[PDB]
RNA sequence: GGCUGUCGUCAGCUCGUGUUGUGAAAUGUUGGGUUAAGUCCCGCAACGAGCGCAACCCUUAUCCUUUGUUGCCAGCGGUCC
């Protein structure tokens, strides 16, 4: 188990957190359980929408989700429709005043999780993994992805003898801590079993 | 060389908007050419806070229509975009306006913050008719100057906004009008020097000895030019 | 007959702007040529633009 | 006097949160005592990052709780209200104290 | 056959599925200007 | 699948285009020097690139500015020292 979480290592410096905020040993362990549930929650809804990052953020008990998406409208739905409904359901998760807010994802095929995703569905509905390999590393280099690597694990093509199979393309510096490497993982619940995706995406180094 | 000095001498506040000021003395000839730079630059560049972005509960677009009101939404964005405030530690603030019940909505019910000051108690915004009607709106002010309008803030905005927040145009510049006269000053022994007597009219957000002071020094910069480089 | 029928209605805010038709009621035709700025109109010495 | 304990994971945000508050303070009141920066809390984790086993195998985390002191001495009408409507940024824990 | 009302629109990428519901058509309001879709109506076959 | 140890924090592992060979393949990546290092120089049918060897990060060792309580007492007054 070789090598560290890239955006686990770069936390305090070029990456961000996602739960952001501060709570005494008391109520840390209940609002962490809150997040992974509304989390959770999320997650289930908005499988068929294009969804990144869901960023909690709770100020004077009151929850503030913000839902990181490449598609705005099939989330919003109607204007002000299904986020409402979204954010009751919300609510009495955490047991607080809830309130969603959606950041529409510029560039999809540069969001890693996205690409990963992408790639599971594709392998769900029988694809050749490895051409939909080559079709996330293209687009995003495409797109202007300083570099991508993608990673694809475990009964490729139902065989037997599980492999694992990766395209890199471009530069994808994971010892430099400045480097922006969007990282994120997915799973493939085939017919043979789990196929596990990795991809990283290297945006580009910060200087600061 | 024999010029000298104009200081401002007498700053009479005729009212909490409107109100005019001497400058003294001026050399002569001078008058004019001073009153007419104030006067395009007091005009044109100065930095005063409006609304920006309005964000009502329970609306879809803002040409259509709300429970319990009587301005309709469009007459709503025009009196908010009339709307005066006066900011002092930020460059950006979100006000909150709620209010239940029968009778008119003054600019007086916005619950305030610490550093925001609403000097017109008076400005009316909505009607509201029906007891069970309520109103629950998130202004946010901005701080510019010019005219910046909707179809240009329409891509220009970089920080990516969810939707259903209404754009409201920029009337940035808190001066709408101002006149200087070149009256003959008393001077005890000179009779060739006069006196600048600009009346501004302001939007009672920003102070006119500030203003001038500001004017002044977006001249004597954009002079600097022509000063040190040739 | 038709099958899918959708309609759907834009409202487009059209302003003014150089090269639009002003009029008045007696025959006076213009196209608005310049829209200047505030400082540059000529006001009376009451301090009011025109 | 009016003592304000802020308390952040993220230092920056903790200072500017500080800042705020001395502006807030400032312009109503007189003679803000000032943002003293008080020791940070290293709270220290280790656990074994194997599923199963491999005990040197480990992962050591921690969580800095940074403190912040700011304190007003000079309690006016205007100043303690101010901050009643003035919240500060999220994921800051402030805690003020009169007397 | 019949043409089709679909958000999955063909070719054209995270450039259709945007300013409409997941089912198709325009989700109403918005800033739509020139070039925008309104309402995924198209074939295959076609 | 996920996570983990391991050789081994060992200096290695590779790719493109080009070249040679019928080809498996080779070159690059070898050679004189150098270094912790495929670290750097010089040449060279190679030219380039990437992952890696480094650096970016944390901590610690010196100094400065800021801000001084629940922290400190140099100088001052008092003292229950």
């Amino acid at each position: 188990g070789q090598k560290v979480h890239p955006n686990g290592i770069r936390l305090g410096i070029v990456k961000p957190w996602n739960s952001t905020w501060f709570a005494n040993t008391k109520e840390f362990a209940d609002n962490l359980d809150s997040d992974f549930k509304v989390r959770q929650y999320l997650t289930k809804e908005l499988a068929k929408a294009s969804v990144s990052r869901i960023v909690i953020e709770r100020p004077a008990k009151s929850i503030r989700v913000t839902i990181h998406t490449a598609r705005p409208g099939i989330v919003i739905g109607k204007k002000g429709e299904d986020v409402e409904k979204l954010r009751k359901v919300v609510a009495d998760i955490a047991g607080v005043p809830a309130q969603i807010n959606i950041a529409e994802v510029r560039k999809p095929e540069l969001d890693a999780k996205l690409v990963a995703d992408s790639i599971t569905s594709q392998l769900e509905r029988r694809v050749m993994f490895r051409r939909a390999m080559k079709r996330a590393v293209q687009n995003a280099m495409r797109l202007g992805a300083k570099g991508i690597k993608v990673e694809v694990s475990g009964r490729l093509g139902g065989a037997e003898i599980a492999r694992t199979e990766w395209y890199r393309e471009g530069r994808v510096p994971l010892h430099t801590l400045r480097a922006d490497i969007d990282y994120n993982t997915s799973e493939a619940h085939t017919t043979y079993g789990v196929i596990g995706v990795k991809v990283w995406i290297f945006k580009g180094e910060i200087l600061g | 060389t024999e010029f000298l000095k104009p200081r401002l001498v007498d700053i009479e506040q005729v009212s909490s908007t409107h109100a005019k000021v001497t400058l003294e003395p001026l050399e002569r000839g001078f008058g004019h050419t001073l009153g007419n730079a104030l006067r395009r630059i007091l005009l044109s560049s100065m930095p005063g806070c409006a609304v920006t972005e309005v964000e009502i509960d329970g609306v879809l677009h803002e040409y259509s229509t709300k429970e319990g009101v009587q301005e309709d939404i469009l007459e709503i964005l025009l009196n908010l975009k009339g709307l005066a405030v006066r900011v002092q530690g930020k460059d950006e603030v979100i006000l909150t306006l709620n209010k239940s019940g029968i009778g008119p909505v003054t600019a007086a019910d916005i619950t305030h913050d610490g550093d925001v000051e609403i000097v017109k108690p008076q400005h009316v915004i909505c009607h509201l008719t029906d007891e069970n009607a309520s109103i629950s709106m998130r202004i946010k002010v901005q701080r510019g100057r010019g005219y910046v309008p909707a179809s240009t803030r329409i891509h220009s905005e970089e920080d990516e906004r969810p939707i259903g927040r209404l754009l409201v145009d920029a009337c940035y510049s808190p001066v709408e009008r101002i006149a200087y006269n070149v009256e003959a000053a008393r001077v005890e022994q000179r009779t060739d020097l006069d006196k600048l007597v600009i009346e501004m009219e302001t939007n009672g957000t920003i102070d006119p000895e500030e203003a001038i002071r500001r004017a002044a020094t977006i001249l004597a910069e954009q002079l600097e030019a022509f000063v040190d480089l040739r | 007959g038709v099958l899918k029928i959708v309609k759907v209605y834009l409202a487009v805010k059209r302003r003014i702007q150089p090269g639009d038709k002003m009029a008045g009621r007696h025959g006076n035709k213009g196209v608005i040529s310049k829209i200047n700025p505030i400082e540059d109109m000529p006001y009376d010495e009451n301090g009011t633009p025109v | 006097r009016i003592r304000i304990r802020l308390k952040a994971f993220d230092h920056r945000l903790i200072d500017q949160a500080t800042a705020e508050i001395v502006e807030t303070a400032k312009r109503t009141g007189a003679q803000v005592r000032g943002p003293i920066p008080l020791p940070t809390r290293k709270e220290r984790f280790t656990v074994l990052i194997s599923p199963h086993v491999n005990k040197d195998a480990r992962d050591q985390y921690e969580i800095r709780t940074h403190l912040r002191l700011v304190d007003i001495v000079e309690p006016t009408e205007k100043t303690v209200d101010a901050l009643m409507r003035l919240d500060l940024a999220a994921g800051v824990d402030v805690q003020i104290s009169l007397g | 056959g019949p043409e089709e009302i679909t958000a999955d629109i063909p070719n054209v990428g995270e450039a259709a599925l945007s300013k409409l519901d997941e089912s198709g058509i325009v989700y109403i309001g918005a800033e739509v200007t020139g070039g925008d879709i309104l309402v995924g109506k198209v074939t295959p076959k076609g």
